[PDB]
């Protein structure tokens, strides 16, 4: 996340993230037993991390769970990023409480200038590189589709809309994938792609996911 | 932006007399600039050339709509200069898993049969020092994925790059 | 082919492609049953496609014939490129026309200077990459040894030479390989290799057919 704030320890209880090796993507937990990430995340192996902060201190509040299956969606693209979500079933369910919680698929769709909550623990820089040790938070607005589109131009399916600020400064970045965008208590976005982050008039790119809770909930209930 | 040796931005590929850098090894004693070992058919291990051999001149190059600046943070189609036969290109990419040496590693290799279109997508991240920068390998142009680095590893007496291993940094040098 | 033009349907009837899936290569036509291409597109199971324009579509004038033999030559060094020359027998014989005509043999070897024709559907852009359904032509002179192993010290045989321009910009590229290089009509060159694509002071590099038209007879008459 580059201009956002230290978002406090457990405040954002849904937040998780995927591992091998080191924090790669982050994703929503969405019930007990699973989590929606981004399609790009997929990886063999994969341990969702739940409750943490400090990824790189053992704090007390962690729960670490392999995950044992990953459902891309099917009609997922990787040149484009079109439809790109991924279903995460968690091996056991999580032992949910304060700081390890669910977030709601959203019931309708989210419209131009919503304010959302993204999240993640990717590059806090946007000229450069610098990884942070504690969960970062950004309060972005979404925005009109027609700017979206313009910003990208021939890139933006009805899969994808933009939130961040057209002026630059504030953005999800490389490491934020997956990860969740929140506005009004709903999961309205996954973090997916951009041009560069924070940059003049290329806002970050995300998972429509309000196209996706019937695809969820038939996928969650034959798997 | 990722500047060069000299301190002047790294240009991109935009078409035309495209602009050349070596990869230099930033390691205090000596580099040896980056280089390729043949793996077979159009395929190359990356590694680095001894002290005072020459490292291949490589191109860099982005999706249409970039600004002609390599930018921190950022992902490009490695490829080599180098004299090659039209079947055969030199992007660079995250190669299988191999043993090799005694070592298992993901190497990154450079070169396929040009209608593949397999590369991989590379990233510079900064370093305490400027102009220094540590190299990742990305298998997305712009997804927010976090990439894992490159590093370093001895195979048979010779350094060669893939995913993981050990701490390697780097300067791109201006070539001719 | 970088620089050059849009050939014009079936201008080019010697002009074959070489297919495992991909069209990988280019021939020429050397006869109603043979092949010549490079040897470092070698492949099993070769077929030679004939008589296309846009080879993403089965145009209806075109003929696929699978190689029955795919011989390199003996001497070829896939390191150094030297005896760059392939012969490919047609499992049956070519119908010729119009649209499919042999280009023949050279009688003698082009000196500097000489005016050839280049064509393929290799890679269009020097920065990039875009591969052309329409046959690409390119008109380039063959350049003096002089200049040709300054370009490439060391590499340069009595087996190939350059056609280009010094200056850059025009070029054979990826995909161009095995293809023909017409000299007032006779098959001088085999597209072999070269160092990027339209580099100045880079020329492509080619299989000097004449050197071989003893040995494409000989393995003619063999096979
Ligand atoms: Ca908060
Ligand atoms: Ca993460
Ligand atoms: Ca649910
Ligand atoms: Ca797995
Ligand atoms: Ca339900
Ligand atoms: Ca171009
Ligand atoms: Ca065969
Ligand atoms: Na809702
Ligand atoms: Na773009």
């Amino acid at each position: 996340i580059v201009g956002g704030y230290t978002c406090g320890a457990n405040t954002v209880p849904y937040q998780v993230s995927l591992n091998s090796g080191y924090h790669f993507c982050g994703g929503s937990l969405i019930n007990s037993q699973w989590v929606v990430s981004a399609a790009h995340c997929y990886k063999s192996g994969i341990q969702v991390r739940l409750g943490e902060d400090n990824i790189n201190v053992v704090e007390g509040n962690e729960q670490f769970i392999s995950a044992s299956k990953s459902i891309v969606h099917p009609s997922y693209n990787s040149n484009t990023l079109n439809n790109d979500i991924m279903l995460i079933k968690l091996k056991s369910a999580a032992s949910l409480n304060s700081r390890v919680a669910s977030i709601s698929l959203p019931t309708s769709c989210a419209s131009a200038g919503t304010q959302c909550l993204i999240s993640g623990w990717g590059n806090t820089k946007s000229s450069g590189t610098s990884y942070p040790d504690v969960l970062k938070c950004l309060k972005a607005p979404i925005l009109s589709d027609s700017s979206c589109k313009s910003a990208y131009p021939g890139q933006i399916t009805s899969n994808m809309f933009c939130a961040g600020y057209l002026e630059g400064g504030k953005d999800s970045c490389q490491g934020d994938s997956g990860g969740p965008v929140v506005c009004s208590g709903k999961l309205q976005g996954i973090v997916s792609w951009g041009s560069g982050c924070a940059q003049k008039n290329k806002p970050g790119v995300y998972t429509k996911v309000c196209n996706y809770v019937s695809w969820i909930k038939q996928t969650i209930a034959s798997n | 932006p990722v500047v060069d040796s000299d301190g002047d931005a790294v240009q991109l590929n935009l078409g035309g007399n495209y602009p050349l850098y070596t990869i230099q090894s930033a390691a205090i004693g000596f580099r040896g600039g980056l280089s390729t070992l043949r793996k077979d058919a159009c395929k190359s291990y990356v590694y680095e050339a001894p002290e005072t051999d020459r490292g291949l001149p490589v191109g860099f190059s982005a999706s249409a709509t970039s600004q002609p600046v390599m930018q921190l943070g950022s992902r490009y189609k490695f490829s080599f200069s180098m004299p090659v036969p039209l079947i055969c290109d030199t992007a660079w990419s995250i190669g299988k898993s191999e043993t090799n040496g005694g070592i298992s590693f993901q190497p990154i290799t450079a070169g396929d049969y040009f209608y593949l279109n397999n590369f991989s997508w590379f990233e510079a991240r900064s370093t305490e020092e400027t102009g220094v920068y540590k190299l990742a390998a990305c298998s997305c142009e712009f997804c927010k994925i976090a990439c894992p680095e490159v590093g370093s590893f001895n195979v048979n007496g010779r350094t060669l790059l893939g995913i993981g291993g050990e701490h390697f940094t780097v300067q791109f040098q201006k070539f001719d």
